C-alpha cells in the first residue's frame, strides 16, 4: 500500500526524520491562506496523488504540472483553483488520471546538495540494505545505468541492527563533509528504524540533502508498505484512503478476490495467481486482448463465482469471458452448476467459454453445454483461449 | 550450511509427518486428505489441546514434544499469518529435517528474520512460505496439492505457483510421462528454498530425466536458475529442461496475486527471465498449455522415450 505524501512526511516526522514544514489543503482558499500562514522565501505546492509523475503531469483544468514553486501566496491560490476537483494524469496513471482532493503547501527550501538514499529488503541479499548515490536529484535507475560507480550499498544485519560505522560509511559516500556527516548518519539511522518499525518494503528518499543553513533534510520520499503486515499496522493502514483505488478492484477485494484491469475486451477469471497470469498470457498469445486478471485464490465457493461474475458485469468494455478453473479439491459438476446458477441468476448476455478441469469433468461439461445459456465448454487452456478469441471478431 | 539440507527436500514413503496447526479448520481437511493419499501423518501440534487425539491420531502442545514422541521427520504448517513464522522457528528449534510452510500472508520482515536464522543451521530445510508443498508421487505428499493427478515417473517439477503447476502435472501424465518429485517453492519474495536448490536435487537424481521449471514475474530466482544450469547442466549428459514463465502481459507496479509477483523499479519482468533460461539451454514453452507436449518432444529428440 502507499500513503499520500503528506501522510508519509507526518510519519517520518514523528519518528525523528527532518522534513519541510507543511500544510495540507482541501480548498484553493485554504491552500492560498496556507502559503501566507507558512511565511517564507519560496513555496512548493504539490497535488496529492499516489502515482509518481506529478511534476511533468497534466491536470484536467488544463493546468500543466502537479508541482509548482512560487514566492507569492497568490500564485498558490490561482494554481490551487485548478487542482482541487480536477484529475491529474502522469506518465504513471490511467490516461484520464486520478482525481485530486487535497494539495500540500509546504515551504520550499534551498537544496544545497542533492543525494539519493533508500532502504529496502534486497531480493538477493536477504536482510535490509542501504542504497545511496551522492548523485541525487535524478531517477536512480538512470544513475545506475550511466554511472554504476556512484551507487553504494551497505548490507545491514536484521538481528544486529544498523551499525554506526555503516551510517558513517554511507553518509561519507553520499557527499556529507565533516560536521554535517554525523547528522546525516543519525538521520539514516532514524530512517532505517522507521523502516523496520513500519513494515515497509521500501523507504525511498530523493532528494536527501542539505540546506545552506546546515540541516540534513529528506525533501522528497516514497514509502511502500508490506500489505501482509497490515494486521499489525492498523494505525498506518487506517490512513489508507482507498479513494484512489480503481472501483472494480475495490469491490473485488471485499470477497477475497484479486482483480486487476487491462485494456482488453476478453475478461477472464481463474483460481490461483500463477494460472491467472498464464491465462491472460495465453489469450494474448492467440490474438486476444485480456480485459483483466482475476484470482479467486484456492477458494472456489458458489458465492464467489457469483461475485466474480458480478464484477465482470461492471467493465462494459468486456465482450467475452474465459473461465479457467482447475478443480483438484472438489467435483467439477458442482462448479459447473454454480457457474450456471450464477449465470441465469445474473441474466448474462456475453459469450462465455469455460474450461473446467479436475474431477468428474465430463458431466460437468454436459451441464455447461446443456444449460440453454450462451456458454461453451473448452477442452484445454489452448482450446479455451482460441475460442474466447474467435468469440469476438 | 543451509546448502547441506537440500537433500531433505526428497520426501518419500519413509518420511513421517506432523502437522503444526492440527485442529485448525485447515490442518483438519488436509490431514484427512494426506492419510487417504497414503502419507505417513503421525499427528500434529496445537497448543492447549496438547495431549488428546484428532482424526484417530495423537496431539501434542508443542513441536519439540511430538518430534521425539513420534520420531517424525517433517513438519507442515497451516498456522494463520501472524503466528506462522513463529511456527517455522519452533520447527527449526527442535531441529526438524524438512519444514513446509503452506501459510500465505506472512510479513516479509518476519521471513527475513527467519532466513537470518535458517541460513545458519543445517539440520533444517524450509520450503515456503506461501507454497502448496512437495510431492513424491505414490510415496509421499506434504501440502495442499491434489494427489490423484500425479503419476510416479521421470520429470522433476519446480514452480513458484500452485494451480499452474497442476496444469503442468496434468499435461505431463496425459502424454504419459509422470513425475519424480514436485516442489512448489511458493509465491513469496523471501523463502526457504529456491529453484537452484531443487535443480541440484533433480540434476543428481537418477530417477529424474527431465525437468519442468515454472516461474513468473518478480525477483531474480529465475535468472539464478539460468545461471546455475549454464554451469552445471551443459555438456554430454545434460538433462532436458522445459519452462514456462507467467506474467508476460502483467502490467508493472502491480502485485499479481502472489506477494512476490510484481515487476518493480524496472526489475522482475518475464521477457528477461525467458531470455536468460533460453541462453542456458532451457526450451521455453510459449503457451502454458504446451508443457507436456514440449517436454515430450524433447525426450523424443534425445530418443529417451
Amino acid at each position: 500500500m502507499n500513503l499520500q505524501e503528506y501522510q508519509s512526511k507526518k510519519l517520518m516526522s514523528d519518528n525523528g526524520v527532518k522534513v519541510q514544514r507543511f500544510f495540507v489543503a482541501d480548498t484553493a482558499n485554504e491552500a492560498l491562506e496556507a502559503a501566507k500562514r507558512l511565511n517564507a522565501k519560496e513555496i512548493v505546492l504539490k497535488a496529492q496523488i499516489l502515482a509518481g509523475g506529478r511534476g511533468k503531469g497534466v491536470f484536467s483544468s488544463g493546468l500543466k504540472g502537479g508541482v509548482h514553486l512560487t514566492k507569492d501566496p497568490e500564485v498558490v491560490g490561482q494554481l490551487a483553483k485548478q487542482m482541487i476537483g480536477y484529475n491529474l494524469a502522469t506518465k504513471q496513471t490511467p490516461k484520464e488520471g486520478v482525481k485530486v482532493n487535497k494539495v500540500m503547501v509546504a515551504e520550499a527550501l534551498d537544496i544545497s546538495r542533492e543525494t539519493y538514499l533508500a532502504i529496502l529488503m534486497d531480493r538477493s541479499c536477504n536482510g535490509p540494505v542501504l542504497v545511496g548515490s551522492p548523485q541525487g536529484g535524478v531517477d536512480i535507475e538512470e544513475v545506475a545505468a550511466s554511472n554504476p560507480e556512484l551507487i553504494f550499498k551497505e548490507q545491514i544485519d536484521i538481528i544486529e541492527g544498523i551499525k554506526d560505522s555503516q551510517a558513517q560509511r554511507m553518509a561519507e559516500n553520499l557527499g556529507f563533509l565533516g560536521p554535517l556527516q554525523n547528522q546525516a548518519a543519525d538521520q539514516i539511522k532514524k530512517l532505517y528504524n522507521l523502516f523496520l518499525k513500519i513494515d515497509a518494503t521500501q523507504v525511498e528518499v530523493n532528494p536527501f540533502g542539505e540546506t545552506p543553513e546546515g540541516q540534513v533534510v529528506c525533501f522528497d520520499a516514497k514509502i511502500n508498505f508490506d500489505d501482509n503486515a497490515e494486521f499489525r499496522q492498523k494505525d498506518i493502514f487506517a490512513m489508507d484512503d482507498k479513494s484512489e483505488n480503481e472501483p472494480i478492484e475495490n469491490e473485488a477485494a471485499k470477497y477475497d478476490l484479486k482483480y486487476i484491469g487491462l485494456d482488453g475486451n476478453i475478461a477472464c477469471f481463474v483460481n490461483g495467481a500463477g494460472l491467472a497470469m498464464a491465462t491472460c498470457d495465453i489469450i494474448f498469445l492467440n490474438g486476444g486482448k485480456p480485459a483483466n486478471f482475476l484470482d479467486l485464490g484456492g477458494g472456489v465457493k458458489e458465492s464467489q463465482v457469483y461475485q466474480a461474475f458480478k464484477l465482470l458485469t461492471a467493465d462494459p468494455k468486456v465482450e467475452a469471458i474465459l473461465v479457467n478453473i482447475f478443480g483438484g479439491i472438489v467435483n467439477c459438476a458442482i462448479i459447473a452448476n454454480g457457474i450456471t446458477k450464477a449465470c441465469r441468476e445474473l441474466e448474462l448476455k456475453v459469450p462465455l467459454v469455460v474450461r473446467l478441469e479436475g474431477t468428474n469433468v465430463h458431466e460437468a461439461q454436459n451441464i455447461l453445454t446443456n444449460s440453454g445459456l450462451p456458454i461453451t465448454s473448452a477442452v484445454d487452456l489452448e482450446d479455451a483461449a482460441k475460442k474466447a478469441v474467435a468469440s469476438v471478431t | 550450511s543451509y546448502t547441506a539440507s537440500r537433500k531433505h527436500l526428497y520426501v518419500d514413503k519413509n518420511t513421517k509427518v506432523i502437522c503444526q496447526g492440527f485442529t485448525g479448520k485447515q490442518g483438519t481437511f488436509h490431514s484427512q486428505q494426506a492419510l487417504e493419499y497414503g502419507t505417513n501423518l503421525v499427528g500434529g501440534t496445537t497448543p492447549g489441546k496438547g495431549g488428546k487425539t484428532h482424526l484417530g491420531l495423537p496431539v501434542f502442545n508443542t513441536v519439540k514434544e511430538a518430534k521425539e514422541q513420534t520420531g517424525a521427520t517433517a513438519s507442515v504448517i497451516y498456522v494463520p499469518p501472524p503466528f506462522a513464522a513463529a511456527a517455522i522457528n519452533e520447527a527449526i528449534d527442535a531441529e526438524v529435517p524438512l519444514v513446509v510452510c503452506i501459510t500465505e500472508g506472512i510479513p516479509q520482515q518476519d521471513m527475513v528474520r527467519v532466513k537470518h536464522r535458517l541460513l545458519r543451521q543445517g539440520k533444517t530445510r524450509l520450503i515456503g512460505p506461501n507454497c502448496p508443498g512437495v510431492i513424491n508421487p505414490g510415496e509421499c505428499k506434504i501440502g495442499i496439492m491434489p494427489g490423484h493427478i500425479h503419476k510416479k515417473g521421470r520429470i522433476g517439477i519446480v514452480s513458484r505457483s500452485g494451480t499452474l503447476t497442476y496444469e503442468a502435472v496434468h499435461q505431463t501424465t496425459q502424454v504419459g510421462l509422470g513425475q519424480s518429485l514436485c516442489v512448489g517453492i511458493g509465491g513469496d519474495p523471501f523463502n526457504g528454498t529456491d529453484f537452484t536448490d531443487c535443480l541440484e536435487i533433480f540434476l543428481n537424481d537418477p530417477a529424474t530425466e527431465g525437468i519442468i521449471l515454472i516461474g513468473e514475474i518478480g525477483g531474480n530466482a529465475e535468472e539464478n536458475a539460468a545461471e546455475f544450469l549454464k554451469q552445471h547442466n551443459s555438456g554430454p549428459k545434460s538433462k532436458p529442461v522445459v519452462s514456462f514463465i507467467a506474467g508476460l502481459t502483467a502490467p508493472p507496479g502491480r502485485r499479481m496475486g502472489h506477494a512476490g509477483a510484481i515487476i518493480a523499479g524496472g526489475k522482475g519482468g518475464a521477457k528477461e527471465k525467458i531470455t536468460a533460461l533460453q541462453s542456458a539451454g532451457v526450451v521455453v514453452s510459449m503457451s502454458p498449455a504446451q508443457l507436456g507436449t514440449t517436454i515430450y518432444k524433447e525426450f523424443e529428440k534425445r530418443k529417451m522415450l
